[PDB]
């Protein structure tokens, strides 16, 4: 009540007049609310949500009023905005004037003496804030401050000898160094002092860290504030090191400080519990300090370059050894001396003083003055020299030794596998997705690990649930008191194969095992377990139960102690055995015992064996007593990890014009078609334009010149310059024969000039990105691009990748209405057929088979029409012979006569009159009849072209081989989901799958790595990628890829699509700007979010969009819903949010509409929480029930599950009364505002959402109308704007509505009677 | 804990070496040793 | 397999041919290991050390130091030839030259052959 009253008085939104700025408010809030509550998250949230930063803190900030409390408060707010994933920097961008002063004083505060003016926690907050800054260099205001901290001049923080070493190593650097020193002369004394302080900041910050770290005791109690400071510091180090602009010069600085050696010898890492997170962060930092990249060129280092670097280090150490100390070491070959073991052997016996001296000769430490003792520990000195010179394994070898399954040592580690309870207050040992990556390996590995660790979370839930249900009890044996659908007791387990390693690798190439279960279960469960197939992943589990028989289990309690969890290992089904011992017209097995042969992870196997042999650890693989299966659709993690690893191993040949953009650096526009060197001058736009008028209107800024003046002669070809002039050439589609129905289908969509820009771009080489707001015609743009590419570049193959099968259904539906032969279409998938034709491998093989029959019959008819005898039927083979021998000959003779010249001789010598009798010449002009004859030959030739393509079905009997032919050769358009593409990449590459162009839909719904993988479904061609075009269509202003555990979004931004990253990076986009599915009035609720999003003509002009909704005054309303029986939002189960007042009101409105005669199916009900969804459903069944007058809404579901869907009328419940929740994500808002064609009615606590700054552009519109539902119960042909010719009653709350609907219904039950049975 | 003959508190059926748990009605007439010595084959 | 042999000859005519040859050796012989070592002498280093580790595990017997010598292209590979000698003659000296009498080396080879021991002494 204190913070809120202050907000109301001084800064809260929607309060006309506020008290003037008062510095004491900032001082009081910081000391008494923030500091005293120990930086309580709920306090900080309340302040942030109340718009403290935007409305009080920053706009009143100046140098004269700046204080500790002021600085800290700003940083707390910024940090909290990051924790909540809302824009953090907007107010600074609005008033940038005092930010440089503010930033400099954040630096001073961060370096302030430990435990001095600023507490260690306060300086941790500053560490995190600065981390956000370094992670935000895309913001000009921030970058302009950070530049001086991380540029070449920062090297004045280096030891003088190390600086000179670097300048000698890269001689071209010295002139730039000199230039800096010169420009420094031109500075006034204070600007010079400020510059030097900024240049030294990071190196000085490192020293502060090192002293904090050293203050941590080995075993004595330690304050958590020291631990967390050290953790956040390493997080900062990682991010600086993992970004090239911050790494470029700082990497040397970090090395010069020897921080990493300090950290690995520290007491903190030695604390098994306290320092565990610190250790894991440390391992990440080590990965980056030794990362395989050239700091200056930014290029990845080759294996040769790595080896040279390592060899040069040893060489210079031997030079120093020979001249000044280690004689035998200096003369030995590198391989002799460069192992950790050898280095310890050679330098371990030496004194501290000698090691210090050695290090000094390598410019690692200052000279040890004569007769002085070193102040450094011998273990530091030794580890310094050893770690610097020892052999390193490469990043690839490191990756190739990783098991693909999580063990029990990983699954419950919440540092790397956080629960959904993760607040965001501590940090995690996780990769982060933002804008840039160092190299392709960095990029691929971050996605590998994030996918790996996120999938591990779902595994834990699967394990904890199924194993708990089994109720493992002590009997020293185990007895299971319960049963589980997804997990069975193991009856037997035996490793049956341990194969020899490939040359080089130290792990078996293959490990297999037999696992037996006893299906003493319900037949439904027996069937599901027998439903296991090859590549299905199962988990092998060892429990040694802790509880006596009958002991109750508590899911709230630590799972591992509850069931006695000892081991978890993964495996992959090879197949079930049959009674002949064969790995599986599937047989009917007898009895209830089933054995599966499985693959074990060979790396995990070797590690376990090594552990057993070396350390006497028990053999894990003799202990398994539970096997757990999973839902197939949620269980692709292993296959995806494998594919990513394979991609990493390969040379990853992506187009050279894509590589830099993919990594997020370099010119974001360099793949635009206008900058591609192979830009095509002349394009056939075919049926894109409906008329010459449509064409001219499609290029507003251009001058159109037609190659033909006659308006009656005006498909179109367009030539683009290399200057605002377009040359348009009309041309004639080649006659396809004497059957006018064989004229091609044509596009009917009058594309806007913006849609045309997208289509134009998609036809050109390079990267085309299309931002398509709700209903702006993404699909029509897509198929037109596909069609244009199909006709312009017949040889080229197009790969289509979407997120959902729904999008594929939509694409193929529209493709069918265009001039595209269905023999060139193919759809891959692992499904309910929703299109008029079947484009699966099965459907396409069947089409070919049926079409082959019909065409061979045409050849027979042709044979007979020519008077050629022969009763045998044709094959594709003999049809080919027939074409060359009987058809081509006749045609060539004919052309020889009439094309080498009367109208009459065109018809008189035409060799195929009888064949086309069922269908010729007009006798008007030669040119016309000749072309008619030409078209007849094209008709016949097409028959034989198809038969030649179909010969493969005569050479390949099985449907699988036949489908392979379509995939590798016949199809020109191949479509699949990104999911399928990830699973099938290995098979596709092995098949020799090839493609030239990629088009994607739903691009902003697709995970980063699942966007990248479709780039590599083929092998390189002559050393280069065959990929010519990349078209991505999506909407980053709508919902992102789904991350099951939102902790991975909060910390790592794992939901961020490649599409979204590219938009952020600055890749130019084509922004579709005219929607065609909803009222203009409804469009206003979300078009504010987009660039110039208006409406198409038919939305503006058709009556169906201006007709009001019967019985409701407004076509949309926001309806305030106060408490019902003292309750607002409720939570019958944790996080199962509901709102009875809102639910009842929504259902009552739905009933009202049904009783008015609304088509119940045209109404869908949406809400932001699953808890409310089930409750609305509950009320639907319990209030409507067996009511004849009331139907069911098409759907009752969540907004997140209604993406890409719509209905005429949407009833929306926002549920929340205490906190705004995940609707604060504007993308969720936009989706919620755009599901309705004609009617949107929203029920919420209006005050709560009004206060949310991010939601203001929508809710300021919604509150422009009454918050009490306006009904017209005696009502349609009433128009949207006209005053109604009925009574308007105002329902002021839910109970009044539920009353009204009851009375209305009881009046309708007496006056009517309908009859369904 | 043992669950085998090899190895009151147990609250288990345990039969430690060979006390029969199922009906046999065996013919054999018990072999006997007297005091210190002999299997009484007489 | 004859097509694989002719294709192996095509690889012998030659990077892709080197891939076909290395695959031909890794397909899973000591003479063939000498051939793959010759491929290391031609094509292309740590991976060669790994395949050399495979050849070493396959047979710990005296040309292996020469296989290690390709990695030197040498003092380190000679050191591997020396450690291999400890694991077991002139090859270590050749490794020393790489870091940089044949008749006595030959009587030594007679010693290297798998009263006879007295001859080994002489």
């Amino acid at each position: 009540e204190f913070v809120t009253q202050l907000a109301c008085k001084y800064w809260a939104p929607h309060i006309k007049k506020k008290s003037p700025f008062d510095i004491k408010v900032i001082e009081d809030i910081y000391e008494k609310e923030i500091v005293k509550s120990r930086f309580a998250i709920r306090k900080i949230m309340l302040l942030e949500f109340s718009q403290y930063l935007e409305n009080y803190l920053w706009m009143n900030y100046s140098p004269e009023v700046s204080s500790k409390a002021y600085l800290m408060s700003i940083c707390c707010m910024v940090n909290e905005k990051f924790r909540e994933n809302v824009p953090a920097w907007e107010i600074f961008k609005k008033k940038p004037d005092h930010f440089p002063f503010f930033f400099k004083h954040i630096l001073k505060a961060a370096l302030a003496e430990t435990d001095g003016e600023f507490s260690l926690h306060e300086q941790t907050v500053l560490l995190l804030f600065l981390d956000h800054c370094f992670n935000s260099l895309e913001v000009d205001l921030i970058r302009s401050q950070v530049q001086q901290l991380i540029s070449l001049p920062m090297w004045m923080g280096l030891q003088l000898a190390r600086l000179e070493l670097e300048l000698k190593k890269t001689p071209k650097l010295r002139k730039f160094w000199n230039l800096i020193k010169k420009n420094d002369e031109k500075m006034d004394p204070e600007a010079r002092e400020q510059a030097y302080q900024e240049r030294r900041f990071l190196s000085q910050l490192i020293q502060k860290f090192i002293s904090v770290l050293k203050s941590v005791p080995l075993s004595e109690p330690v304050t958590m504030d020291k631990v967390h400071y050290c953790e956040r510091f390493i997080e900062l180090m990682i991010d600086l090191e993992a970004l090239l602009p911050t790494r470029r010069w700082f990497n040397t600085i970090l090395d010069d400080s020897h921080l990493l050696v300090h950290c690995y010898l520290s007491n903190l890492v030695r604390r098994e519990e306290d320092g565990h997170l610190f250790s894991q962060l440390l391992d990440m930092l080590k990965f980056y300090t030794g990362f395989e990249i050239n700091d200056q060129t930014g290029n990845a280092l080759t294996e040769n370059e790595m080896t040279t670097i390592h060899y040069d280090r040893i060489t210079s150490l031997q030079r120093a050894a020979f001249a000044h100390f280690l004689y035998d070491f200096a003369l030995s070959n590198v391989a002799e001396v460069d192992t950790r073991e050898s280095l310890v052997k050679f330098f371990g016996p030496l004194s501290s003083n000698t090691l210090h001296q050695v290090a000094s000769y390598l410019c690692l430490l200052p000279t040890l003055p004569k007769n002085e003792d070193t102040t450094f520990d011998k273990e530091f000195l030794l580890e310094l020299l050893v770690s610097r010179h020892e052999r390193r394994i490469s990043q690839i070898q490191q990756l190739n030794q990783m098991p693909l399954y999580p063990t029990e040592k990983i699954i419950w580690d919440e540092n790397i596998v956080p629960t959904e309870y993760y607040s965001g207050e501590g940090c995690l040992a996780l990769p982060k997705l933002n804008l840039q990556f160092l190299t392709l390996h960095d990029y691929l590995l971050r996605n590998f690990n994030l996918f790996r660790l996120e999938s591990t979370y779902e595994i834990r839930q699967d394990i904890e649930d199924s194993v708990s249900r089994m109720k493992p009890w002590q009997s020293g044996g185990v007895v299971f008191g319960g049963w589980a659908r997804m997990a069975q007791p193991i009856v037997a387990f035996t490793v049956v194969e341990v194969a020899k390693p490939n040359i080089g690798e130290n792990w078996p190439t293959r490990v297999r095992a037999d696992v037996t279960i006893n299906l003493n279960v319900r037949d439904h469960i027996k069937d599901e377990w027998e439903g296991l197939r090859k590549h299905d992943v199962c988990f092998l589990i060892t429990v040694r139960p802790t509880k006596p028989y009958g002991t109750k289990f508590d899911r709230r309690r630590p799972f591992i102690e509850q069931v006695g969890l000892v081991y978890v290992r993964g495996c992959e089904i090879q197949g079930m055995l049959d009674d002949k011992g064969r790995v599986i017209p599937r047989p009917n097995l007898r009895g209830e015992s089933r054995t599966f042969r499985v693959f074990l992870d060979p790396n995990q196997y070797q590690q376990d064996m090594t552990n057993t042999i070396q350390n006497g650890a028990e053999d894990v693989y003799e202990t398994f007593n539970i096997i757990m299966r999973r839902k197939p659709k949620e269980n692709n993690f292993k296959a995806v990890l494998e594919t990513i690893r394979n991609l990493m191993n390969t040379d990853c040949v992506v187009p050279d014009w894509l590589h830099d953009i993919i990594l997020g650096y370099g010119d974001p526009s360099s793949a635009h078609y206008s900058k591609m060197p192979n830009q095509i001058a002349t394009l056939d736009f075919n049926d894109t334009f409906l008329s010459i008028e449509h064409l001219k209107a499609s290029f507003p800024g251009h001058n159109v010149k037609v190659t033909v003046e006659d308006p009656a002669l005006q498909p179109f070809r367009i030539t683009f310059p290399v200057a605002k002039t377009l040359i348009v050439e009309p041309h004639v589609i080649p006659n396809r024969g004497p059957y006018p129905y064989n004229q091609p289908k044509r596009n009917t969509i009058q594309f806007t000039h913006t849609q045309i820009e997208a289509i134009r771009a998609g036809m050109q080489p390079g990267l085309t990105m299309v931002v398509g707001p709700p209903g702006t015609g993404k699909t029509d743009v897509a198929v037109q691009i596909i069609s244009n590419i199909y006709h312009n570049f017949p040889e080229q193959r197009t790969l289509i990748v979407t997120h959902s099968n729904q999008a594929l259904n939509q694409l193929f539906e529209k493709i069918m209405a265009l001039d595209i032969d269905e023999r060139h279409l193919l759809r891959l998938g692992h499904e309910e057929l929703e299109t008029e034709k079947d484009f699966s491998r099965y459907g396409r093989v069947n089409y070919v088979l049926a079409r082959r029959i019909e065409l061979l019959e045409e050849v027979k008819r042709l044979q007979k029409s020519l008077g050629v005898p022969g009763d045998a039927s044709y094959t594709c083979e003999t049809a080919g012979y027939f074409f060359l021998y009987q058809v081509m000959s006749r045609w060539e003779e004919y052309i020889s006569k009439v094309k080498n010249p009367d109208v009459t001789e065109v018809s008189t010598f035409f060799p195929f009159h009888e064949y086309f009798a069922n269908a010729i010449f007009k006798g008007r002009s030669y040119e016309e009849d000749m072309e008619i004859a030409e078209g007849c030959f094209r008709h016949i030739k097409k028959i034989f072209t198809q038969l030649e393509e179909f010969r493969a079905s005569e050479l390949l009997r099985s449907g699988l081989d036949r489908s392979k032919y379509l995939l590798v050769k016949e199809a020109k358009i191949i479509a699949m989901t990104c999911t399928h593409a990830a699973l099938k990449r290995h098979d596709l590459v092995k098949l020799g799958f090839k493609y030239d162009n990629i088009l994607m839909e739903e691009a902003a719904q697709i995970l980063e790595i699942e966007t990248f993988i479709p780039l590599l479904l083929q092998n390189p061609q002559d050393g280069f990628s065959r990929l010519k075009r990349w078209i991505m269509i999506g909407d980053h202003h709508q919902l992102p890829p789904v991350i099951k555990n939102m902790a991975f979004q909060k910390y790592s931004n794992m939901e961020q699509s490649l599409f979204t990253r590219f938009v952020r990076v600055g890749v130019p986009t084509v922004d579709l700007d005219a929607q065609g599915r909803a009222r203009a009035s409804l469009c206003n609720l979300y078009n504010w979010r987009y660039k110039n999003l208006g409406n198409l003509p038919h939305v503006q002009l058709l009556p169906e969009f201006s007709t009001a909704n019967a019985g409701l005054l407004y076509d949309f309303q926001l309806i305030n819903v106060e408490d019902f029986q003292g309750v607002g939002e409720s939570e019958p189960n944790p996080y199962f949010y509901q709102n009875l007042g809102e639910a009842e009101y929504v259902v009552a409105l739905f009933m009202y509409m049904c009783l008015l005669g609304y088509p119940a199916d045209k109404i869908s009900i949406l809400t932001t929480y699953n808890g409310q969804k089930h409750l609305i459903r509950d009320i639907i069944n319990r209030r409507c029930g067996n009511n004849p007058l009331i139907g069911r809404p098409n759907k009752v579901t969540t907004v997140d599950r209604f993406q890409g869907q719509q209905n005429d009328y949407i009833l929306l419940s926002l549920v929340r009364t205490r906190a705004v929740g995940h609707l604060r994500d504007v993308r969720r808002l936009v989706v919620a505002m755009s599901r309705a064609r004609l009617g949107l009615y929203i029920f919420a606590r209006v005050s709560l959402f009004q206060n949310c700054f991010e939601l203001t552009p929508a809710f300021s519109q919604l509150t422009a109308r009454p918050l009490h539902l306006h009904i017209i119960p005696t009502e349609t042909t009433r128009k949207n704007g006209e005053r109604p010719s009925h009574e308007v009653q105002i329902i002021k709350n839910m109970p009044q509505m539920a009353n009204f609907v009851y009375n209305m219904y009881m009046h309708l039950i007496q006056t009517t009677h309908h009859y369904h049975q | 804990i043992p669950r085998l003959l090899e190895d009151p508190e147990i609250h288990v059926a345990q039969y430690p070496l060979d006390m029969g748990r199922k009906k046999k009605m065996s013919n054999a007439l018990a072999i006997q040793v007297d005091s210190e010595g002999k299997i009484k084959y007489d | 397999v004859m097509t694989v042999r002719d294709f192996t000859q095509v690889f012998d005519s030659y990077e892709e041919s080197m891939i076909a040859a290395k695959m031909e050796t890794a397909s899973e012989e000591e003479e063939d290991d000498v051939d793959l070592e010759l491929r290391l002498a031609r094509f292309e280093l740590i991976s060669r050390r790994p395949l050399l580790l495979n050849s070493v595990l396959l047979r710990q017997n005296h040309h292996v130091h020469e296989w290690h010598k390709r990695v030197a292209l040498g003092r380190p590979r000679e050191i591997i030839n020396t450690y291999t000698e400890a694991v077991q003659p002139f090859k270590a000296t050749g490794k020393p030259h790489t870091l940089w009498f044949y008749e006595d080396n030959g009587q030594l080879d007679d010693a290297r052959v798998i009263a006879t021991k007295v001859n080994f002494k002489q």
